[PDB]
């Protein structure tokens, strides 16, 4: 029940859930891990025009793009805050909120140190 | 949050690649294994997201131009009129049943166009060309925009020719002229329409008697009125012999709001043939009160902030640059004319009314009729 | 089998969101729910995008949980037509709600058309003498026209539409189709009654002689049946018109309830309101509905719809496109009535477009005309006569005062459905017995 | 160049947060020791405000489903959205916060019904209010049930006597009508409705036992004062014998006034329904539809005519469709109804008034001039 306190506190929908991201990276000590891990999926999104096509299109069915991500984000020595995300904003479609929650992340790092 | 460090995220800060090594290779595999529920990725042509009420918010079509006839799958033609960022509000030029969700959107590339010419003399079309009157396809014709822009200060002259309408209540008190445009306005059953098609009916006297330069064509435009009452006007009109210089449009009230909203200007374009060409058109808008009504109803599904009873605020511009077309026309383009009658009815007398009150600060003259007068046997009903 | 079955996306009290994971219903497709308490029909009314349909439902919504399997039927809501619907009540849906057993059908038709086209259009002027002094001299009634009788709250609609029902429903040939749309549910009671004692309505096996088909969605229904019973009596109707090539009557017992439950689901439906309060498909919706009775090539709908004006205005938004719909209004009147004059056609009001001298003769025209002067220059003496008195008009004015106040007690007439409250019995008056008498 | 696409997002479910939520503290190698947000069949609250609560979760609750909070308010389950339940409140809100658990109590909204409802003064919802201990010999049933069709009515037939000699005498009120009582403020709208129940008792002394009256008096938007002067007048009469007390008065909620009519037909409907004889009077028929339209502004719906929704005339006719007399092969049970409206300087062409003329059989029209002229009962 009892979460870590965010650095700094932020804006809405998009910076929240970084803040809730980071308050559950932080029990967890994977700060670090789970933070480059976004610029890995940024780096998966400039690569694909498969995996930016389950942000962008509206054609993409809900089953099917929470069944790309997580039969794509199959264990792999990657973090569970990952796998847990990821396909949170994959079952609503909000995977282009990733450049957003990544900026905000980055915001809430530098000020832990 | 900003988009400088949001840009910055743009080059590359990964600093480790057990992801982007892994589902390089795992992602191909994956999209394939669901390929069978993917549609087609679209670019250039449509695909609709949502249809409903008239209205389809059609995906892609980055290539259309605002105002432009599209063509969904099922053959029903469309109009896209706001062009959004993410995707385009088409208004459905008929029933929206036959459109579902995914439906192929197709671009005809040229803006909507009706067939203007001789060929029209005579027939009952629809709001948008199409014959209705079940005589076959329009033979010598040809298409014309229906969103020509007025003729301007250089072009015109000034209203000379008479245009005699047979009323003589309205011949000797309220003179109508040659490109005037003259409203016609009262309550329900006052008898506007009946000093329109008096005003039909003496031209096809007229015809017959001058030489060949005045004479007038006549373009009916039947906004919102039922379907039988069309019918009986062009038994009215075939009966009397002013049906071979009389054009009628009818989107009757059966027809889509896009297609009411479009016959005054289809009719208009079907009735300028005349005024460009060095002849004498008269253009009746039958009730320009259903098409404000009509142009309310794809505003406020489009989604549109409404204004005054809950109309457009554009519904000024609606009404401004249709009436404007009827001019008379100079002599380097022909001396043609070209004169309107809208009709606008109100309610219990209120001329103060929204509408009522855009059309008259539009035309040039008034003929306002009374129900009070009407039933003192004033007939017609002329205050 | 876990394709074409959809699942209940949301609730939002008449309106079901539906989300297909396969392939979605056309617009005007039924649907039907699984598990409900009873038969909940689905229509679905817009495609919202992410693989989400938009429904109203035919009955009530409580108990739908969002996990609800919902089947397509691959149609429009079908109701039974024909001849085996004589004599029987049937709901929005085509389920017989008579108790009588199911109905014998000729055909499951569509409850949605288009309107028959411009090619399919009568051009036929013939009176119909309802035996009615007002309607018969001031507003003549067409043959196959449509009729409305436009009214306030207590001023009679009904009880004119059940004296023509008892006037022109008897010496008709054809079959009539009530349409109870939204009206009080013990007069879908007593009409059935009366109807089964009259002989116009017969039970068991002598039913293929009734000459009547009830379709009640009476105002204890939700907006989503009421909105759409309209289009059930239509249909039955429309058979009867194209199939059968029958004259049919159809009374539709206030059609603002078309409007009114129209109204009612499009502030769920995420639409932004017109004037009023009313939907912005007001005129395309009642235009669909109004345009399929029509008088055909191949058969004639006399039609008799009651309109109510919401609050004795005859500018809401509602009854003013309804005008445009019509051959013969028929506006009654709230003060007329406070004057016991009944039944209160306004006369200065109510239009027919069969008030012409070339269709109704030139010596029934001039009348009618002069019974409208004198009661426009009565109108026109009122505020003098209410201020001044009648002592203050010219000796040629009180003739016009006297002569006014007599013909509108002369267009005042006791009905046979009146005869149970008023005590005095129906007048049925012969169409040239009110020229002369005027 | 790839990433143009992605600088600002796009997604419904305003709750996105909610959602995420419930997805990564499960990914917490601690918090897997069941510490699970219940959703199933418990909810918690998102927003709270003006008698509507936003709960998250609940995925089995049912449309009209009564709730009930962790304070003890109950509430009804009126929007069921996509990602939350729109709750109204049978309450003051005040004791609701963000964070509450909200309970499915299983079922539709529904009041005790029986012969325990006798006697007994009644909130909007069923609770009693007189303070003698909860309904004993009663039943649960639904407040909204549909009403009976063409064939389960039958012809109002037997007389219902007022005991008013302007009434009975010239508007006729037979068992199984709806008849409206109409005027303006203290025009002796209530002095009719209450000879009415107090005639009942005078002539359930003499009938036999099949041919009693039954009385059901639903007080909407009223003073409780003026309540609880009434329910003085039916004890020192012996009417309350027969009598049930609705009572939702001026501070009570806005759901609690929209389903006290409700309320009060249900235990008034338990009569029609096994052959006896109900006699039900909504006081203050406008009150209801000023209760209604606080609900539906409050839940931003587009007003229409003087700001009331689109479906008032719906909650009046359905209430009202409910007073039928019932045909023989359904117990041969009537109900009679009594809705009061009250009007503003005797217009009745308003939008409220004119609504229930056209669904009421008859109406009681008390003028207001011959009321100050010591014409009393001032029926017009
Ligand atoms: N000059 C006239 N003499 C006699 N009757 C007339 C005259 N002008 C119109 N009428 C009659 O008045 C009625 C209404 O005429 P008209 O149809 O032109 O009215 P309107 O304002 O178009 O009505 P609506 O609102 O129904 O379209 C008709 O019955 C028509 O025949
Ligand atoms: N028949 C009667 N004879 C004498 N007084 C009467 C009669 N009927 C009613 N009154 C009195 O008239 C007054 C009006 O109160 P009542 O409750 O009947 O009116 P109301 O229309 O319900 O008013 P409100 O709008 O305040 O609820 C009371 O003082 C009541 O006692
Ligand atoms: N033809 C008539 N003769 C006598 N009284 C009538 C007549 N028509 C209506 N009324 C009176 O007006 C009332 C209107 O009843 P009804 O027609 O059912 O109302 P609505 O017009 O709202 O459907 C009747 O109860 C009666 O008192
Ligand atoms: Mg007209
Ligand atoms: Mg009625
Ligand atoms: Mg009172």
């Amino acid at each position: 029940l009892k979460l870590p306190t965010a650095p700094l506190q932020l804006s809405g929908t998009s910076a929240q859930i970084a803040t809730l991201l980071w308050q559950v990276a932080a029990k967890e000590n994977q700060l670090d891990k789970v933070q480059d891990e976004l610029y890995q999926f940024i780096e998966l999104f400039k690569q694909h025009s498969e995996l930016r096509r389950l942000a962008t299109d509206p054609f993409v069915p809900t089953l099917v793009r929470t069944k790309i991500i997580s039969s794509v984000l199959k264990d792999s020595g990657a973090s569970e805050i990952t796998k847990k995300l990821f396909e949170a904003l994959a079952d609503e479609g909000a995977l282009s909120a990733l450049l957003e929650v990544t900026v905000n992340y980055e915001e809430l790092m530098l000020a832990h140190k | 949050a900003d988009a400088k460090a949001l840009d910055e995220l743009r080059k590359p800060k990964f600093s480790s690649k057990y992801l982007i090594q892994h589902v390089s290779q795992k992602l191909i595999p994956a999209v394939k294994e669901w390929e069978k529920s993917y549609q087609p990725p679209v670019i250039h042509l449509g695909r609709v997201l949502s249809v409903g009420d008239g209205i389809a918010r059609v995906y892609g079509l980055k290539s259309v131009q605002a105002g432009e006839l599209v063509c969904f799958d099922s053959g029903v033609k469309g109009m896209a009129l706001n062009l959004q960022a993410d995707h385009v509000g088409v208004v459905v030029f008929g029933n929206d049943s036959v459109i579902h969700q995914g439906d192929l959107v197709y671009r005809t590339g040229q803006i909507v166009n009706v067939p203007i010419g001789p060929g029209t003399l005579g027939r009952v079309t629809d709001g948008l060309g199409q014959p209705i009157d079940g005589k076959g396809p329009l033979t010598n014709v040809r298409s014309s925009l229906v969103e020509v822009k007025a003729p301007g200060i250089i072009a015109r002259q000034s209203v000379r020719e008479p245009l005699f309408t047979g009323v003589k209540a309205v011949d000797a008190l309220v003179p109508i002229g040659r490109g005037q445009r003259e409203l016609i306005i009262g309550d329900r059953q006052t008898g506007k329409t009946a000093v329109a098609i008096d005003a039909i009916i003496h031209q096809k006297n007229c015809n017959e008697q001058v030489p060949k330069a005045q004479r007038v064509y006549c373009v009916y435009v039947a906004v919102g009125q039922k379907r039988s009452t069309v019918a009986q006007l062009v038994k009215l009109f075939t009966q009397t012999g002013a049906m071979r210089y009389t054009i009628m449009v009818s989107a009757t009230a059966s027809d889509a709001a896009p297609l009411q909203f479009l016959a005054p200007y289809s009719g208009c374009a079907m009735a300028e043939y005349f005024r460009d060409t060095g002849k004498h058109g008269l253009i009746i808008y039958d009730d320009l009160s259903k098409q404000s009504v009509a142009y309310r109803q794809m505003s406020l599904l489009l989604r549109r902030p409404p204004g005054r009873e809950a109309f457009p605020g554009d519904v000024f511009y609606l009404h401004s640059r249709l009436l404007e077309r009827a001019a008379k026309l100079s002599k380097e383009l022909g001396g043609g004319s070209l004169t309107a009658f809208p009709v606008i009815e109100t309610q219990a007398g209120d001329v103060s009314a929204y509408i009522a009150t855009n059309v008259i600060s539009i035309t040039d003259g008034q003929i306002f009729l009374e129900t009070e007068l009407f039933y003192k046997g004033i007939r017609p009903a002329l205050n | 089998p876990a394709i074409d079955a959809g699942y209940v996306s949301q609730v939002i009290g008449p309106v079901v969101d539906v989300r297909f994971d396969g392939e979605l219903p056309s617009i005007l497709s039924s649907l039907e729910v699984e598990g409900h308490s009873v038969r909940l029909v689905l229509e679905v009314a817009q495609h919202m995008g992410d693989n989400t349909v938009r429904c109203i439902a035919m009955d009530s919504t409580d108990g739908l949980v969002r996990g609800q399997k919902v089947v397509d039927t691959g149609s429009p809501i079908k109701v039974p037509v024909g001849r085996g619907t004589l004599g029987r009540i049937m709901n929005v849906i085509g389920e017989p709600v008579d108790e009588q057993g199911p109905i014998d059908a000729a055909d499951i038709w569509s409850i949605h058309r288009e309107a028959p086209e411009f090619t399919e259009q009568s051009t036929e002027q013939e009176i119909l003498v309802t035996g009615i002094k007002v309607v018969d001299l001031l507003a003549p009634y067409q043959r196959g026209g449509k009729i409305g009788l436009f009214g306030g709250a207590g001023v009679g609609k009904t009880v004119l539409i059940m004296e023509l029902i008892n006037n022109v429903a008897k010496a008709h040939g054809g079959f009539s189709v009530f349409a109870g749309v939204g009206e009080r549910t013990r007069e879908g009671n007593d009409l059935y009654r009366e109807m089964i004692e009259s002989g116009v309505i017969k039970l068991g096996a002598e039913r293929g002689n009734s000459k009547c088909t009830l379709v009640y969605g009476q105002m204890n229904e939700p907006p989503g049946a009421r909105a759409r019973v309209a289009l059930t009596g239509l249909t039955v109707a429309e058979y009867f018109r194209d199939i059968e090539g029958q004259d049919v009557l159809l009374f539709v017992d206030n059609i603002f309830r078309f409007t009114q439950a129209n109204s009612e689901v499009s502030a769920l439906l995420g639409r932004i309101p017109s004037a009023v309060g009313y939907q912005p498909t007001l005129a395309t919706d009642l235009g669909g509905l109004q345009e399929r009775i029509t008088t055909t090539t191949k058969g004639s709908i006399t039609s008799v719809q009651a309109v109510y004006v919401p609050a004795d205005d005859l500018t809401d938004p509602a009854p003013a496109t309804t005008f445009a719909h019509l051959d013969a209004t028929t506006v009654l009147s709230r003060s007329i009535a406070e004057l016991g004059i009944y039944p209160a056609v306004d006369p200065l009001d109510s239009t027919s477009r069969m008030l012409n001298p070339n269709v109704i003769g030139a010596e029934h025209y001039n009348v009618a005309r002069g019974v409208q002067k004198v009661l426009q220059d009565y109108k026109n003496l009122q505020d003098i006569i209410a201020i001044l008195g009648m002592d203050e008009l010219s000796e040629e004015d009180k003739l016009t005062v006297a002569r006014a106040r007599k013909i509108q007690r002369f267009l005042s007439q006791p009905f046979q459905v009146a005869e149970v409250f008023t005590g005095t019995p129906g007048k049925y008056v012969d169409l040239a017995d009110t020229i002369s008498g005027f």
